[PDB]
RNA sequence: UUGGCGGUACUUUAUAUCCAUCUAGAGGAGCCUGUUCUAUAAUCGAUAAACCCCGCUCUACCUCACCAUCUCUUGCUAAUUCAGCCUAUAUACCGCCAUCUUCAGCAAACCCUAAAAAGGUAUUAAAGUAAGCAAAAGAAUCAAACAUAAAAACGUUAGGUCAAGGUGUAGCCAAUGAAAUGGGAAGAAAUGGGCUACAUUUUCUUAUAAAAGAACAUUACUAUACCCUUUAUGAAACUAAAGGACUAAGGAGGAUUUAGU
């Protein structure tokens, strides 16, 4: 009893509704863009609905949407008895029918698998679903103590011997591991009109950027923006970092590079050619030596930048002297 | 590139729901209250000015700034008298001019003149205007006209019109014989108010009027004066009053028009109909077919305002075409109106209804429904919103062509229009549906929408304590329930009879008789038998004993029943 | 509408004058405005537009500018405590080319008059002409 | 007793999903949920919650819309504006070629804005550019014209740059460079008894 | 009636120095060079200073057009940093937003 | 100046005070100044057809005007007529019974428990107050905490009783806790004849003893007010 | 120009086609006052003489 | 503690709409903004006389439409056209938005001097977002 | 039965922090700037943390609210025995904020208790439940992350602001209102913050931060002071900049304190 509007709930006649209106919606929609309806898909909509009601809210879930009630619409919102009332589960009254019903099936299959009596390493770089994962197949919402428990009870499964049945059935709840290898992507070798190989990459460092173009065969003669390098930098420790990439490979005095680099300053802009040569140097060496170069640190781009300074104080981090007190 | 949106009220309209004209009172009553918003708003611009005085708009905008009507030169000259004139003002105009001659200072001829423009135009009266007329023989208009020094062909022109205008016909055809004794020469403006005031004139011979109208065109000629549209309009126009003698010299008249190179116009044709088809015509037997030939003529001409009967013309040509019942030629009446921009010259609020409504009233009795159901969609609501008969010959149309599964629909969008407490219309719904017997689904619908013409009723009652249920409905109400598996509901109604005093029919009795013996309720079966008892109707024994032979009664029924027969 | 359609449709008077018409080598079309879905739609709905009266239409996105200021968040005094605001400014360049003074026209007016709110269109036209007659001749 | 007026069901209801949209939309309107026929929603939604609906959603009233131009409109007005546009010579078919017939390029800047006035002061400037490779010119003249248009010469392109905005107008800044070409180009040929001092 | 007297003061300023515009540029024109007599330049000293106290347009101040505030004020919108944060925070300056980043 | 005036809910929560540093720790009063206002009246008293006036009126299409200042002067007298009428409206209402005492809420009626979770309406049973008690307790909120528990009594006056008791921070709430609560714990009574208990009865429960007698008809009840009750 | 617009919306509150809430709430207040004798006296007839 | 444009947490029972809800940081990312001219694109002019217009058509709509407003209007200048969209309550008669519409559009079109055009969706009560 | 604070000083805890570690400063000199004090005919407010280059992203006139002197009395507006009021109370308030604070809580409606002043957890589970607000998430810094910004409820300080504006109550209306002219001064003073120098990792010159040639302790380094010229803005130079000399002190700054991962 408070002027708080009461818990707003779908009924199977209601989103039943929400879905005839969402496919006269397509046909009205496919009629504007000129389009056949019967071919008409979700990807077509979503493109529609951009051109005709174009918004730039950075945030997506605020912007118009024309989706199919079952996106939308919270699924767990579903009639659980008849007219007569006589629940439709035999586990309804617990809460959790659906997770005491999975929980009611690998407890049975357990038990026929330890009554009627190999490397339990079928799958590989597998892992088990994430609770939200497991949620979104029960349709209902779990505890971290459930979670934990099913898990168990799943692990148990596999210690005891399996036959084609279980191993589909504990696959249903095993998700590919990402994959996300940090290899280096080497770069494709081009060829001149003289017909020499040669490779190109960028590189950025603070504000400066820098596009490599190494030579498979040199004699190290290396030009930055159209100058030696000698003469561009006539400080001695950005010499050194153009060295570090061929000198690591004991390859100096055997490739031509010819640079860009604008944008920075003097140091800034060495450290850009430098990841900018390390990575075009990649296409004329070994993968071996390529994850030795990513090892080293030659292939990573450095993400430290200037921070922005902050209103009430002196800078990025200094503070205003706090007046003596 | 656009088209009309069939589903949307005319753009005039304020487009939402809420918004939305129902009815014709609220579609005018909607645009009376935007004008008078209009009105309010000039009002305070007009009389606080100095607020609406900065100009902000590149390129500067004249039609957004305050007017000003007042006379702004304070001194009494000649030029002071010709600002009066151009702001219209006749009193003030009259006081100065009459000051300018007290002091005797010399006034141009053609300021006079300008000065008799205005008077003899609005005939000596301030202009028609709001804010918080026949000639009179002692006028500023006359008074100033002898004062003139020096009298010009212009002068006398001007009166003559003025004269004519304000109904002084008499007077008028004097003026013109002093300009011909003077040996001025008119105008073709005062050459057609001639001709307006001998038509208006009663004259006790026709031969004898008609040969004078023709002798101010002889003038015409002799003062080499070339005829223009109005004055062939103007003579047609009086032609309307004979109808049985106009006939030819009406059709003289158009072949004389394009001899001389004068374009007939809409209104040349909307003279020629009325002369030709008479509304108040009794030999309907043979009429004319010169309404077949003018279409023919005009068909995929534009057209555009040269008169101001042009309007009158397509409300005419619709008319003629529903007294003959031929549906061919409105169609080609309404394609003209569809030719370019013809739709200009429908007509005005009293003569768009009249168009469309003879029109879509000829459409649902001479079409076929799938033709007549697709310019329903059309026309309405988007051109006109149709009163409540539109609806029952509708309704008609669909009896006719056994398709009386659409008149639920009919109804809901009946409701729309404002016709959902109207009293014929809601007896033709039912009527219909519970004429004759029908499937089971049909049935099922006809009965939904019986219960939603049971509600307006109902609602209705319960506002008006004196309200009286007519008789018939009650009749189709209950049939249809007990027809449409709503039985329970018919038992109910089956009281209101009594309530309201309403005689039951002998058929809808027996009726429910028949429902009973399905259902073997004899309680059921002997509630009849109250109500017939109750009227005295002589059936009322007959069906009693009726009762005793299709159902089993108890002892305890056979005095409750005896009790009822004795009754 | 099913049944009723006009029937011959009035057509605005286009004639052909004697003078000669203008050539435009390019025309820039600078549209800006705060939304990028805004110039996406009108981007589109341009390069439609182009592609269907025969002109030919490049698109390329200027990088975009925000203007960012501080001001103080207090009505009185606490000097330390500011709050800053800023305008974006997105740009969408249309770059057509070889276009005569009519076809130049009737598209910006088309396309000028469907400018959405909020969005400043920034045309630079670029014609082309002949030489003066005076400096055809050298003329001592 | 008061009797509250009953609004009419949206007309969406009444309109075909074979309708003639662009006759809906005419032109550019707002969002009107009674006439647009597309279950749109608009709105962050609350936990447990769904976007708002298109009734009463002021964020979908503050988009400006598309409904007006679709592609199925759009295809529907340059059909008519095509008698308007006339056609681009055939000849002309690259930039050198027009380089070669028609050498001098007049540069005009328009600015569409939202306001009352259409005024902006920046429309009035004009840029003419010409080459001089196009222009006749001796080698004497070629030298006398470079020095005096100063800055306004670039070698790499050999493009003279006369960048006009004193005068109020357009027409007037624009005729003022057609002016300054011609009194460069003339004075140019023109030989001074000091030229030959240099 | 202007928000107080202070922003009716300025406003007359501000229509003085208008009407005296090209008089004070005239006069003012004879006093910045180098060409003309020094007699004439030191006469025209003199008649610039006649001239009325509100007819110098380094009088006007800038002030909130809705609160008259003499400092804060932005000029792009003539507002006070008070007024433009009420009408930026409520979303009813076209586009401004706050600034992250 | 146009440009410094507020709106009517910005004005009041100014003047009322209620949020402030006083109100929370330790009279005006709001009023509504559009209530009476028709929309298109003004006090120069100008007709405006459409908006204040009748659009037509027998027929005519009706033209701006304006009232008289004799009219003018009645119109706004009547308004202020009006005015007074609410503010004596205001000032009036229906009194409702005391319990016990005219400033105690021992024995005072609050209706009907509220409807059931399937439309199961309680119009015949009625409910009464025993005891309210205002007791404060030491949280962070308010550092001394405000409660209200609220004992209460229903029955239907046949046969059929129970009592509950509601505690909340309002005393409205707790009125609404112990009045559902009650509808759930009813006890039924057994009376003989309808009129009085079976038998004397003698109980001690805690500290405090009970004696009743049944008694013949027409003795009435003679009884503690709560028991009465 | 400040003149204008509280010229006009005053002008618009007297025709009744404008409601100015915060001029009807200064409006009764004024009136409370002079009913409490707070009101505002008449000029040359001041406390000091 | 921030106050500005926060309508703060009561107890459960105040309606706040969708633009109540959302405070100043959320403008451009969960809600727009109600005016949309082009003043305050970069390089372009008379930023402060927009601003300006709008405070004024803010108070006039609703002194003109007094309690007949659900929400904040929106204001969208094309060219010299201005377009004003209000959500307004059904609580007046059907005429008497078509006396307010004209009146109201007549008067501010002669007032700036531009083409002024109001367009009115009306809703049967307030929408709420939520109960804070 | 609760709430509190007492000496919660005890165990873990902070993370540019309490001490320790590290770097550059402040504390000394010269100036720039705020405040206090003295003081003037001459604003006001802020004034421990959470004031002191604060309202001011800005005072030669204007700004201006201050003081002296002279003047106006229906005195901005359509109307009004009305206009106007920077007049007192931030201890009547709105509005917009500081603070604890990127702290973690605030918790409505139901249900249960051998009566409840209150409480309501156990996961191999024992009476709690299904929803909000903040946090998280999301979005911004235009790949990705991280980081930074932004966000941070309820209370605490009757904290700050009637002088952004609006407003309750009380006060002034020939004056506490309006306008004009000219002033709003200073320091053998204390203190906060900033700036420059004290030099050799330096000074000057050319390049450019590479390299080279000179200077290098009595004025070598070293005056953003005073003074002297020219110049820009302005009606007004009392302002700012650029030269010119004049050049004094200062030789790396006690206890002590600020910022930075
Ligand atoms: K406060
Ligand atoms: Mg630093
Ligand atoms: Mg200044
Ligand atoms: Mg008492
Ligand atoms: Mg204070
Ligand atoms: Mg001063
Ligand atoms: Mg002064
Ligand atoms: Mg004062
Ligand atoms: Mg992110
Ligand atoms: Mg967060
Ligand atoms: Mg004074
Ligand atoms: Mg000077």
């Amino acid at each position: 009893n408070v002027q708080a509007s009461r818990q707003e709930s779908y009924t199977e006649d209601f989103i039943k509704k929400q879905i005839e209106e969402f496919n006269i919606g397509k046909r009205h929609l496919a009629n504007m863009m000129g389009e056949d309806p019967e071919t008409f898909a979700e990807e077509d909509i979503d493109r529609a609905i951009a051109y005709l009601f174009p918004s730039g809210l950075f945030e997506k879930r605020a912007r118009p949407m024309m989706k199919h009630p079952e996106h939308i619409f919270p699924k767990q919102r579903a009639t659980q008895w008849g007219e007569d009332g006589r629940p439709f589960h035999f586990l309804f009254y617990t809460g959790k029918q659906s997770y005491y019903s999975l929980m009611h099936d690998v407890y049975g299959k357990v038990m026929q698998l330890e009554k009627h009596r190999a490397e339990s390493r079928d799958l590989i770089g597998s892992r088990w679903l994430i609770k939200e994962e497991l949620e979104e197949m029960l349709v209902e919402k779990l505890s971290d103590e459930d979670y934990a428990q099913f898990i168990r009870l799943l692990e148990k499964l596999l210690t005891l011997p399996c036959g084609p049945a279980e191993e589909e059935f504990v696959q249903r709840f095993r998700r590919s591991v990402t994959i996300q290898s940090k290899k280096q992507l080497i770069e494709p070798v081009q060829y001149d009109e003289q017909g020499m190989a040669f490779s190109t990459s960028e590189g950025r460092r603070k504000s400066a950027t820098a596009q490599a173009v190494v030579y498979e065969h040199g004699s190290g003669k290396i030009h930055v923006n159209g100058v030696d390098y000698l003469i561009y930098f006539p400080i001695t420790q950005d010499r050194e970092q153009l060295m570090f990439p061929f000198h690591f490979l004991d390859r100096l005095e055997r490739h031509d590079v010819t640079c860009t680099v604008s944008g920075g300053g003097r140091s800034a802009q060495a450290g850009a050619i430098r990841l900018a040569m390390a990575r075009a140097l990649c296409s004329f060496v070994t993968e071996d030596e390529v994850e030795w170069m990513r090892q080293a640190g030659l292939l990573t781009p450095d993400p430290r930048i200037r921070e922005r300074k902050k209103p009430g104080q002196e800078g990025a981090r200094r503070k205003f002297t706090w007046k003596k007190r | 590139t656009v088209n009309r949106d069939p589903t949307a009220a005319p753009y005039v309209f304020h487009d939402d729901p809420y918004l939305i004209p129902t009815s014709a009172l609220e579609s005018r009553s909607f645009l009376l209250a935007k004008k008078s918003g209009e009105t309010a708003a000039k009002f305070i611009i007009n009389s606080y000015p100095k607020y609406f005085q900065k100009d902000i708009a590149e390129p500067h905008i004249p039609c957004l700034m305050p007017e000003y009507f007042e006379p702004q030169i304070e001194d009494v000259s000649e030029a002071a008298l010709e600002e009066r004139i151009r702001l219209r003002k006749v009193r003030a105009s009259v006081d100065m001019f009459d000051q300018l001659l007290q002091a005797g200072t010399t006034v141009s001829l053609e300021t006079t003149n300008s000065l008799l423009d205005l008077l003899c135009y609005y005939g000596d009266q301030e202009p028609p205007a709001d804010y918080p007329g026949p000639w009179k023989a002692q006028n500023n208009a006359e008074r100033i006209f002898a004062l003139m020094p020096e009298k010009n062909a212009r002068s006398y022109c001007t009166m003559i019109r003025g004269m004519v205008k304000h109904r002084a016909y008499a007077q008028a055809l004097n003026v013109y014989t002093e300009l011909l004794n003077n040996r001025l020469s008119a105008d073709v403006y005062t050459f057609n108010a001639l001709i307006e005031a001998k038509t208006f004139i009663l004259n006790e011979k026709f031969e004898e009027k008609w040969n004078d109208i023709l002798d101010l065109l002889k003038h015409m000629v002799a003062q080499k004066v070339k005829p223009n549209l109005q004055t062939f309009n103007t003579i047609l126009k009086g032609l309307r009053k004979c109808y049985s003698l106009g006939r030819i010299p009406a059709l003289q008249i158009l072949r004389e028009m394009k001899h001389i190179g004068i374009e007939p116009s809409l209104a040349t044709y909307h003279h020629i109909i009325h002369l030709f088809y008479p509304r108040d015509l009794s030999a309907i037997k043979m009429p004319s077919l010169i309404i077949y030939d003018i279409m023919n003529e005009l068909e995929g001409r534009t057209f555009s305002p040269q008169d101001l009967d042009d309007g009158r013309f397509f409300q005419l040509a619709m008319s003629v075409c529903s007294s003959l019942r031929d549906l061919e030629l409105a169609y080609q009446v309404h394609r003209l109106l569809n030719t370019g921009d013809n739709r200009k010259l429908v007509g005005h609020d009293p003569l768009r209804k009249v168009y469309y409504s003879k029109f879509f009233s000829l459409i649902c009795s001479l079409e076929q429904i799938d033709v007549t159901l697709k310019w329903y969609k059309d026309l309405i609501p988007s051109v006109f919103l149709p009163h409540y008969q539109i609806f029952i010959g509708l309704l008609q149309a669909l009896d006719v062509a056994n398709r009386l599964e659409l008149v639920p629909q009919i109804w809901k969008d009946s409701k729309e229009y404002s016709h959902t407490f109207r009293d014929a219309l809601r007896e033709e719904v039912l009527m219909l549906m519970a004429r004759d017997k029908h499937p089971p689904e049909l049935q099922v619908a006809f009965a939904d929408c019986a219960a939603d013409i049971k509600s307006t009723y109902e609602d209705q009652s319960a506002r008006q304590p004196a309200f009286d249920w007519p008789a018939n409905p009650l009749q189709y109400i209950a049939v249809l329930f007990l027809r449409g598996g709503r039985s329970q509901e018919a038992w109910k109604m089956l009281e209101l009879f009594k309530k309201h005093k309403k005689i039951p029919r002998n058929e809808l009795l027996e009726e429910f008789m028949d429902t009973a013996k399905a259902s073997g309720s004899t309680a059921l079966a002997i509630e009849v038998v109250k109500l017939a008892s109750a009227f005295s109707l002589p059936i009322g024994e007959s069906l009693a004993q009726r009762v005793v032979m299709d159902f089993t009664v108890d002892p305890e029924q056979k005095e409750a029943l005896g009790n009822l027969t004795e009754l | 509408l099913h049944v009723d359609v006009p029937k011959d449709v009035t057509r605005p008077t286009i004639t052909t004058s004697d003078e000669p018409d203008t050539l435009y080598k390019r025309l820039s079309i600078l549209v800006k405005a705060h939304d990028r879905a805004v110039l996406d739609s009108y981007e589109y709905f341009a390069v439609l537009a182009a592609k269907e009266l025969g002109i030919s239409i490049k698109v390329h996105e200027p990088p975009r500018k925000i203007e960012r200021f501080t001001l103080l968040k207090s009505v009185h005094i606490f000097k330390k405590h500011r709050v800053q605001y800023e305008m974006r400014t997105l740009y969408r360049c249309l770059e057509l080319k070889h276009l005569t003074g009519s076809t130049a026209s009737v598209y910006l007016e088309y396309i000028q008059r469907n400018l959405p709110e909020g969005v400043a269109m920034e045309v630079t036209k670029t014609q082309i002409q002949q030489l003066p007659e005076h400096i055809k001749e050298p003329m001592w | 007793r008061p009797m509250r007026r009953k609004a009419l069901p949206p007309r969406t209801e009444k309109m075909d999903t074979d309708q003639d949209w662009p006759s809906v939309y005419p032109t550019a309107a707002p969002f009107k949920p009674s006439a647009v026929p597309l279950p749109v929603r608009m709105g962050y939604p609350v936990k447990k919650g769904v976007p708002m609906a298109k009734e009463g959603n002021l964020e979908l009233l503050k988009i400006p819309n598309f409904l007006h131009l679709t592609p199925v409109a759009i295809k529907r007005h340059c059909a008519a504006l095509k008698d308007f546009c006339t056609e681009w010579p055939a000849a002309l078919d690259s930039d050198e070629k027009c380089e070669e017939h028609f050498p001098v390029e007049i540069d005009t800047a328009d600015y569409v804005s939202s306001g009352p006035s259409i005024r902006n002061p920046k429309a009035r400037a004009v840029t003419l550019r010409v080459k001089l490779s196009s222009l006749n010119l001796d080698n004497h003249a070629k030298k006398k014209l470079i020095k005096l248009v100063g800055e306004r010469y670039c070698k790499a392109t050999d493009v003279l740059t006369i960048t006009t905005d004193r005068c109020p107008l357009k027409r007037q800044n624009y005729d003022y460079a057609v002016y300054l070409l011609t009194v460069l180009y003339h004075e140019s040929w023109k030989t001074e008894d000091w030229e030959n001092s240099k | 009636y202007y928000v107080d007297w202070r922003m009716l003061r300025d406003l007359k300023r501000r229509k003085m120095a208008y009407e005296y515009a090209d008089e004070r540029l005239r006069i003012n024109s004879l006093r910045k060079n180098t060409i003309l007599p020094k007699d004439l330049q030191e006469m025209a000293g003199d008649e610039i200073a006649a001239l009325p106290r509100d007819s110098c347009p380094v009088r006007i101040r800038n002030r909130c057009v809705m609160t008259s505030r003499p400092r804060g004020v932005k000029r792009r919108w003539r507002l006070s940093r008070i007024v433009f944060r009420h009408l930026a925070d409520h979303g009813l300056l076209s586009g401004v937003q706050r600034a992250i980043w | 100046s146009f440009f410094t005036k507020l709106t009517a809910e910005e004005l009041w929560k100014g003047a009322l005070a209620e949020t402030g540093a006083g109100a929370r720790k330790g009279k005006k009063k709001r009023k509504d100044l559009n209530r009476g206002q028709i929309i298109g009246e003004g006090r120069s008293g100008f007709l405006w057809p459409g908006l204040n006036v009748p659009l037509i009126k027998s027929g005519v299409v009706q033209n701006i005007g304006q009232r008289s200042k004799e009219e003018q002067q009645k119109v706004e007298a009547t308004m202020v007529e009006q005015r007074e009428e609410w503010d004596r409206k205001r000032k009036i209402k229906v009194k409702r019974e005391r319990g016990w005492s005219g400033n105690t809420w021992g024995g005072v009626s609050i209706g009907p428990p509220d409807p059931g979770p399937n439309g199961e309406t309680y119009e015949d049973f009625d409910t009464r107050i025993l005891e309210v008690r205002n007791v404060f307790n030491m949280t962070a909120k308010e550092g001394r905490k405000k409660s209200v528990r609220v004992l209460v009594a229903v029955g239907n006056g046949n046969g059929a009783a129970g009592f509950a008791i509601g505690k909340a921070a309002d005393r409205g709430d707790a009125f609404r806790k112990a009045k559902n609560r009650a509808i759930h714990y009813l006890h039924y009574i057994e009376r003989y004849e309808g009129h009085t208990i079976f038998h004397d009865i003698s109980l001690r429960f805690k500290r405090t003893q009970i004696r009743m007698k049944k008694q013949p008809r027409g003795y009435g009840l003679r009884c503690h007010r709560a028991i009465i009750t | 120009n400040h003149n204008t617009y509280f010229a006009l919306m005053g002008n618009l509150r007297f025709l009744g086609l404008y409601r100015d809430e915060h001029q009807d709430f200064k409006d009764e207040q004024r009136r409370l006052k002079k009913l409490r004798g707070k009101g505002k006296p008449r000029k040359g007839e001041g406390k000091r003489a | 503690k921030n106050r500005a444009a926060r309508v703060r947490v009561a107890k459960g029972n105040k309606p706040v709409s969708y633009e109540e809800a959302h405070a100043p940081h959320y403008i451009a990312h969960r809600k727009g903004w109600l005016s949309l001219h082009t003043g305050n694109l970069d390089g372009e002019d008379h930023a402060a006389e927009r601003t300006l217009e709008d405070v004024f058509l803010r108070k006039f709509m609703m002194g003109t439409f007094p309690g007949c407003l659900a929400d904040q209007i929106v204001l969208k200048r094309r060219a010299n056209q201005v377009d004003i969209c209000a959500l307004v309550l059904r609580q007046l008669p059907a005429h008497k938005f078509y006396f307010l519409v004209g009146y109201s559009e007549t008067l501010l079109s002669h007032f700036y001097k531009c083409p002024v055009r109001l367009h009115l969706q009306t809703v049967p009560s307030k929408v709420v977002y939520k109960y804070i």
